[PDB]
């Protein structure tokens, strides 16, 4: 068989190859910011008190 | 080949002779190694083997197994059928008819003419003979040919004399001569064609009539070549007195007078010649009992015929008495036997059956008009010829001319006694007697001469260059005082005697006085006769002024002193006789000569005799002694009754409307033509010829004559139609009157009213015309194919469609500019005219969309094999097929379809296509050869039907094998497309087997043309979806790209294209840059087809051709190996400077620009006008216009070329992109659709890489169009990513990559496109690539040279974010975050400082505001990477102080922004509450205060995302609210929110 069976044509296929890329690149940069967002937070709440700000707020605020 | 049977070998010999016989010795050393394999068959001339019994009865006992020579073969129950049917009837021998039909057998003939075995054998068995005889005629000619070497001339002679007449060498040296066998030959050959006849007629008294005609054909021919052989071996010498006796008597035994006595004739001429005259075994004793001897007979002339030659060749000798003796014998005794033997042979008559032979010998299908019932007005007596197809050769004729002229200056240098007694006593009978006519003996002897003496100026000079001779002698003689016979029959010979303009002026020299004839009794004749019948005539005086009309035409033809004199001579008044002749009472015959003879005088001409004769012409037309109106029709119905006088009326007029000139103003004729009578001009004549030729063509019997008038007609029409301006009349019409004055306009507006081409045009717009056009044209298909390539019909159907195709050029023009024109001037003016034309027939179109038959015929004429009139048809069909309203007709379901399926006309058409196209080509003559031609006239044909209307389907798709169905295609089974043979599959072979790559020059030219075509054509295909499947699957089926890729070539600078360089400057002027354009549109028509199929065959899932198509692209084949597409990237070159030009000085004309010139195309007219009006105004100033005039004049001979060149340059340059595209897709489809393993193809991708990196390198800010092609593939494979050298490579390559993008990208070039490529290969470099000693020092230098550019870039970076773009804004912002990262990865930052000097912190601050309307969707995307940077800068200690500055707390309150849809707003407000958290938090205690105003004016929000906390969607929903949650933490402990409670 052949000639065509759910395919597409060389015009839509170079589009949908860029779309795709463009779709890979923009979802790669949101996740690597949200790696590196999460990671600077690590580090800036490794240092000390990591529960007691939350313990405070559940004391002072209504639990 | 080589290994070839005896009819094969007997071909080549004969193509080789015939080849050597037109000066081309290219075949010497063929020949001597043919002659010697044939020697056994040119010993004997025929011989067939008796009928054996012995081998009849093998035959028949065991017919299982056969053994001849060295070969075996298989006999069965049919094949011995056939050996016993052809040997009973060529009564041959079983073992040799068996040989001759396994012969045919091997060699396949039965196919190629589809006839039984026996009857292929039997022409096959002819055919031996007929070559076999052919050549050794060919090679005694060649032998005694004057006009080539001596050394082959004996060479030939040597070698004939050695197999032909078994005669050895002079080296060297029972055995039988070769006169008894070539005797012997004949003699079988007459009894087998007698055989043949009687058994004919007995099983007559079917499929073998044609078999049985060519078969006659061939033994005439056999027959006609051994005469031949004898007479050359007579001519040799070799011939005895027992021969000589052997053929007399054999003569004397003839029983019917057919074509075997006019062949036999050379042979007892050339026999009387060597024996009878002086000129060869001169022995008078012999030559007395010869004599005594021939001095029975079953036909009385024949004998009289050879007396009277015996006698004239013999009187030689009884002339002196010095070189022979000639003692006691008498001589007044036997000078007067002679007479009277000669005499009495003259009454027998002897010149009667040699007028008889010489008249049947040169009997011609067609012959002239102009020279009707000449020569024919005798009384014959002899019986005709059975008028069967026997056609004589031209060797034969040569020959019985020579001999006829030897024997007349023999018997007028030996017998001018007996001729004097002769006329006297004709005379003197004619006197006593004038009621009864005397013997026409003189009459006919001079007809003979006539005869003898045509086309033959050599000897025709002997007449003039000695005039005391006794041929001069005799020419005088015979023009004193006789009767209308004689006179008439010198008239003929003098006319018959001026094939040349010599011999024509010699002859007029000689007629007139300087007694003998001369002009002045000729002029007082005529004025008699023009008197007696203008105040009964005879038949005599009829034949005497025909006479003297065709000779005058025929020395005017051939003369110009007689020309020039007699028709401006007062003393004769030629013109004047001959109209007052015409104008009375004679036949059409008179009127036909007189028209003749004016055409000839007027075949060269000038502006005084055209004023001469239209003044005549209108003196006699306008009272010819009843008004001039009526007189004018009643002369033209006069000379319009018959054929003869039409037909050279009809002459004269196409004659007279040539200019002197030659084949643009001044039309052929006076202005003032008819303005004294109130008529139209000339087009009263035009309008008599249309209506004759459409009503009048039915009272014409004779279907020779009627074609001769419609070909005449033809002629007239193209005249007319050619002689009107076309471009001439469009500017006028453009620039004449709105540009120029109006003085000139008259002179154009007198053109088109007074030229003929409207009234032309009105009358092609009459169905009479396209009807009688659409008959002539219609002919049944025998006519054609028996006729001559020169016949009349060919001319006549090649004359209408040429008429057919200039009314549709110039119809749009017609209706255009003439026709208003002529309606107003009609209405203005006062003019009397009737139309012709239909007005429903709106165009040419309208009268002719109504015959279906006519296409057919078109397509049937076809396999007919004339280059002329197959161009035409296939021109005619293209034209039809590239109109509108014709396929609006056939389709509003069909007609067409329908019309080609009614006998299979479409299988036959598309198999003589396929035949023709298949068919090779002429080397040396590629631009000459009519199949070349042909073969392109088809293409051009098939590509302007299938661009015209692709998705309904039209004649090319039934044409190339498919059934054309409404809306839909399909095949048939078992049909010719189905099997693999029809016209697509025919150009599929040729193309696969045609081999571009030469040695002696190259690169061919018309071998890229003829694929570039066949490509077009395949691409039309192609993209047509109704005929896409189909083709791809048949093309899949067949391995069609592997062979493309197999036949491929590479290109490199050295290779010259026909023998020329490409570096060379003359290369954008040749015509080699075409076939570069070709040659380029074909890589990338055959890389896009590749590309296509690995798609296709990618997306099936089916590995049967992707691993086969990966091992063709790499280079192997299962092994043939082959060029990877690598390879093929040499056409990027930067070298030869296509887009550089070097600029001439141009000092004079440097104003002129380009800007009416110019899809860039600069048209060089809107220049040329421009500088010709320069160039005036120049020449009216009147300074130094001589001298400096050559210095423009040179300028312009270098912008023409300048200008060309640019086009050509503009050319290949599209083209380069276009192939560009084409790879650059191709290499896309092989990227994605790749399932094989990476690291194996590494490899390529680093070949890649090196190739393109010059390319980019050279293109890096020089041409947006095909960078954009070079950086999305590099993107694309960018993300689709020993080893130690392979990741240094890789790392190096990528490093020198992204200088070249930040360098386009601080310079600002290319569209948002590009730059969003460049912004992309760039991030992925600086995240992946980037992200321990060397990746610190990798940062280290890329941040050097980021820092090269410095803010230059990161300007250009903020002016193109927030822009128009939607993706390049985005991009923008992605490569900020990214750079900033590797920046801080590198407490400060020099980009955030460049960013804050650049103003961009301030815009981008201020761009937050309105931020929920902004907010899968780009906008999206966008302000989430906005977001992402701001809150990267908010980490730094540094961009705390300047994101404080910019004050972005009363930015986001102005906004009032404080399951899917649900997630968004929370990740907006996590995204919101970072930037927040982030600002207050990287200074200090200085920010502390907005982090508790914002907490104070929104509290109350937060608490409920503090409380929330304390599927996949909600998971996400929860990730969010946790997110939020933590950064609302964090800014409340960063603030210290609790000691304010």
């Amino acid at each position: 068989s052949g000639t065509g069976l759910g395919e597409v044509d060389v015009d839509t296929y170079l589009s949908n190859l860029q779309t795709k890329t463009t779709l890979s690149m923009i979802a790669d940069g949101l996740e690597r910011s949200a790696r590196d967002f999460d990671a600077f937070l690590e580090e800036n709440v490794t240092l000390e008190w990591e529960a007691q700000r939350k313990r405070i707020y559940q004391h002072f605020g209504i639990k | 080949m080589t290994d070839l049977r005896k009819l094969e070998a007997l071909q080549a010999l004969h193509a080789e002779l015939v080849a050597v016989r037109q000066h081309r010795f290219e075949g010497l050393q063929v020949l001597e190694t043919l002659l010697e394999e044939q020697t056994d068959a040119f010993k004997a001339l025929i011989a067939k083997p008796a009928r054996d019994t012995k081998d009849r009865e093998a035959l028949g006992k065991e017919p299982k197994k056969l053994k001849i020579g060295e070969e075996e073969y298989s006999l069965n129950e049919d094949f011995v059928n056939d050996c016993l049917k052809l040997a009973d009837e060529l009564d041959l021998n079983e073992k040799e008819s068996a040989r001759i039909l396994i012969d045919c057998d091997a060699e396949g003939d039965v196919e190629t003419q589809s006839r039984p075995l026996w009857e292929c054998g039997v022409i096959r068995f002819h055919q031996e003979r007929k070559y076999l005889l052919d050549c050794m005629r060919l090679i005694l000619e060649i032998a005694a040919d004057e006009d080539i070497d001596a050394g082959l001339q004996e060479s030939f002679g040597v070698a004939a004399e050695d197999k032909i007449f078994g005669i050895p060498p002079p080296w060297e040296r029972q055995v039988k001569k070769f006169i008894p066998r070539c005797m012997e030959a004949m003699k079988g050959v007459r009894s087998m064609l007698q055989c043949m006849a009687d058994k004919a007629n007995a099983r007559n008294m079917l499929d073998n009539q044609e078999t049985l005609d060519f078969s006659r054909l061939s033994l005439v021919e056999q027959h006609e070549c051994l005469a031949s052989i004898l007479h050359a071996a007579v001519q040799r010498h070799h011939a005895t007195i027992a021969d000589f006796q052997d053929f007399i008597k054999i003569l004397r035994k003839w029983d019917k007078y057919d074509h075997f006595l006019i062949h036999l004739i050379p042979v007892l001429a050339a026999y009387i010649t060597e024996f009878g005259s002086p000129e060869g075994m001169g022995d008078l004793q012999q030559a007395r009992r010869l004599n005594d001897f021939i001095c029975s007979w079953a036909l009385p002339v024949l004998g009289a015929a050879v007396r009277a030659w015996w006698i004239a060749e013999h009187n030689g000798f009884y002339l002196d008495d010095t070189v022979q003796d000639l003692r006691g014998i008498n001589l007044d005794e036997e000078d007067e036997q002679r007479t009277k033997q000669f005499l009495d042979a003259l009454k027998e008559g002897a010149f009667d059956f040699i007028l008889s032979v010489a008249a049947d010998c040169k009997a011609q299908e067609w012959q002239d008009p102009s020279q009707l019932g000449a020569r024919q007005w005798l009384q014959r007596k002899i019986p005709s010829l059975p008028s069967e197809p026997f056609p004589f050769s031209h060797f034969l004729q040569h020959s019985l001319m020579v001999h006829l002229e030897g024997f007349v200056d023999a018997t007028i240098s030996n017998l001018p006694d007996v001729l004097r007694k002769l006329r006297t006593e004709e005379d003197e009978q004619r006197q006593l007697r004038p009621n009864h006519e005397q013997d026409m003996d003189l009459e006919r002897f001079l007809i003979i001469i006539s005869y003898a003496y045509e086309g033959r100026p050599d000897a025709a000079m002997s007449f003039w260059e000695d005039p005391d001779s006794n041929l001069a002698g005799f020419l005088q003689w015979a023009s004193r005082r006789a009767s209308t016979p004689l006179v008439s029959a010198f008239c003929e010979m003098l006319r018959c005697l001026a094939d040349n303009e010599e011999c024509a002026t010699a002859a007029h020299n000689f007629l007139l006085d300087e007694q003998s004839l001369t002009w002045s009794q000729i002029f007082k004749e005529l004025e008699y006769f023009t008197t007696k019948v203008c105040s009964e005539i005879e038949p005599e005086s009829a034949l005497m002024l025909e006479c003297y009309l065709r000779l005058i035409a025929k020395l005017a033809t051939e003369s110009e002193i007689a020309r020039k004199r007699l028709i401006m001579d007062e003393d004769f008044n030629l013109v004047d006789t001959i109209l007052k002749l015409s104008v009375g009472v004679i036949p059409h015959r008179l009127r036909a000569c007189i028209f003749y003879v004016l055409k000839a005088l007027m075949i060269r001409k000038t502006h005084e005799e055209l004023d001469a004769m239209w003044r005549w012409v209108e003196a006699w037309m306008t009272n010819p002694f009843p008004g001039p109106q009526e007189c004018m029709e009643m002369m033209f119905r006069e000379f319009g009754t018959g054929f003869e006088q039409s037909n050279a009326f009809i002459q004269l007029l196409t004659t007279l409307l040539v200019p002197p000139e030659g084949l643009n103003d001044s039309v052929p004729f006076p202005e003032w033509l008819g303005s004294s009578i109130r008529t139209l001009g000339i087009e009263p004549y035009v309008d008599f010829v249309f209506d004759v030729f459409a009503n009048r063509t039915k009272d014409i019997s004779d279907p020779s004559q009627l074609r001769i008038l419609r070909l005449s007609c033809l002629d007239f029409v193209m005249v007319c139609l050619v002689t009107f301006n076309e471009d001439l009349i469009v500017l006028g019409h453009e620039s004449n009157i709105s540009i120029d004055d109006a003085m000139a306009a008259t002179n154009l507006a007198t053109y088109v009213r007074l030229h003929p081409f409207s009234r032309v045009m009105e009358w092609l717009f009459n169905e009479k015309v396209i009807t009688s056009l659409i008959n002539t044209i219609h002919q049944d298909p025998i006519s054609l194919g028996s006729a001559s390539p020169d016949s009349p019909l060919v001319v006549s159907i090649l004359r209408a469609i040429q008429v057919m195709i200039k009314a549709l050029e110039l119809q749009e023009t017609y209706l255009h500019l003439v026709r208003p024109e002529v309606l107003r001037y009609q209405g203005e003016a006062g003019v009397r005219r009737k139309p012709v034309a239909n007005a429903a027939y709106s165009a040419f179109e309208d009268g002719i969309l109504s015959h279906l038959s006519l296409v057919v015929d078109l397509g049937k004429y076809c396999n007919l094999g004339h280059a002329e009139l197959t161009l035409a048809c296939l021109k005619l069909l293209e034209k039809i097929s590239t109109s509108s309203r014709i396929l609006s007709a056939w389709s509003p379901r069909n007609k067409a379809i329908v019309q080609l399926e009614r006998n299979g006309e479409g299988e036959t058409i598309s198999a003589s296509l396929s035949a023709s196209i298949m068919a090779t080509l002429d080397p040396a003559l590629a631009a000459s050869g009519e199949n070349y031609r042909v073969k392109l006239a088809i293409l051009d044909f098939l590509y302007a039907c299938l661009r015209a209307t692709p998705d309904q389907p039209t004649i090319a798709h039934q044409l190339l094998g498919f059934h054309c169905e409404l809306s839909k295609l399909g095949i048939e089974p078992k049909g010719p497309f189905d099997m693999q043979k029809s016209l697509f599959h025919s150009l599929l072979n040729v193309l696969i087997t045609l081999t571009v790559s030469e040695e002696e020059q190259g690169m061919r030219g018309y071998l890229v043309t003829l694929k570039y075509r066949v490509l077009r054509i395949l691409q039309l295909l192609w993209k047509s979806p109704l005929s896409a499947s189909l083709v791809m699957d048949e093309l899949r089926a067949t391995n069609f790209l592997f062979h493309m890729l197999l036949r491929e070539v590479q290109i490199q600078p050295q290779l010259p294209w026909d023998g020329q360089l490409v570096t060379g400057c003359e290369f954008l002027l040749s015509d080699a840059s075409l076939a570069y354009i070709d040659y380029l549109a074909s890589r990338a028509a055959i890389f896009e087809y590749i590309g296509k199929e690995l798609c296709s065959v990618s997306q099936n899932r089916i590995p049967s051709i992707k691993r086969q198509i990966f091992d063709a692209l790499n280079g192997q084949i299962f092994p043939l190996t082959i060029p990877s597409i690598f390879d093929f990237f040499d056409f990027i070159n930067t070298d030869y400077k296509w887009e550089e030009i070097p600029s001439p000085h141009f000092t004079y004309l440097k104003d002129l620009d380009l800007g009416p010139c110019i899809g860039v195309h600069y048209d060089i007219r809107k220049a040329q006008e421009i500088l010709a009006l320069k160039r005036k105004e120049y020449e009216h100033s009147q300074l130094a216009t001589p001298e400096f005039l050559e210095t423009v004049e040179l300028e312009e001979k270098v912008l023409i070329e300048w200008l060309t060149v640019r086009n050509r340059a503009n050319l290949l340059l599209t083209a380069r992109l276009n192939l560009l595209q084409a790879w650059a897709n191709l290499l896309l489809v092989m990227i994605e659709s790749n399932d094989f393993k990476s690291t194996p193809k590494m490899a390529f991708l680093l070949q890649a890489l090196q190739a393109i990196l010059p390319t980019l390198e050279a293109f890096s800010s020089l041409k947006s169009d095909e960078a954009f092609e070079l950086a999305r593939v590099a993107k694309v494979l960018l993300w689709k990513l020993e080893q130690f050298t392979v990741g240094n490579l890789i790392g190096d390559k990528l490093f020198q990559l992204f200088q070249l993008c930040l360098s386009a990208i601080s310079q600002c070039s290319g569209t948002p496109e590009l730059r969003s490529l460049y912004y992309s290969i760039c991030y992925r470099y600086l995240t992946a690539v980037v992200d321990t000693r060397s990746v610190t020092n990798a940062r280290a230098r890329t941040l050097k040279a980021i820092t090269l550019y410095g803010d230059r870039l990161l300007n250009v970076i903020c002016d193109d974010a927030y822009g128009s773009d939607t993706t390049c804004q985005t991009a923008a912002m992605i490569l900020l975050n990214a750079l900033v990262h590797t920046s801080r990865a590198s407490v400060d930052c020099p980009i955030i400082d460049a960013l804050n000097r650049l103003n961009f912190i301030g815009v981008l601050v201020d761009s937050l505001k309105e931020i929920l309307n902004e907010w899968a969707s780009p906008s999206q995307q966008y302000t989430s990477a906005k977001l992402a940077l701001l809150l990267q800068l908010c980490q730094t200690r540094q961009g705390a102080k300047y994101v404080l500055q910019a004050n972005l707390f009363r930015a986001l309150e102005q906004s009032g922004v404080f399951v899917v849809a649900l997630e968004r707003h929370y990740a907006l407000l996590v995204a919101l509450a970072r930037v927040v958290g982030a600002a207050v938090t990287a200074r200090g205690a200085h920010n502390i205060v907005q982090g508790r105003k914002f907490l104070t004016q929104h509290r109350g929000l937060v608490v409920h995302v503090l409380k929330k906390n304390a599927i996949l969607a909600q998971q996400a929903l929860e990730e969010r609210i946790e997110e939020l949650a933590e950064a609302f933490m964090l800014l409340i402990t960063a603030t210290g929110f609790l000691e304010y409670e």
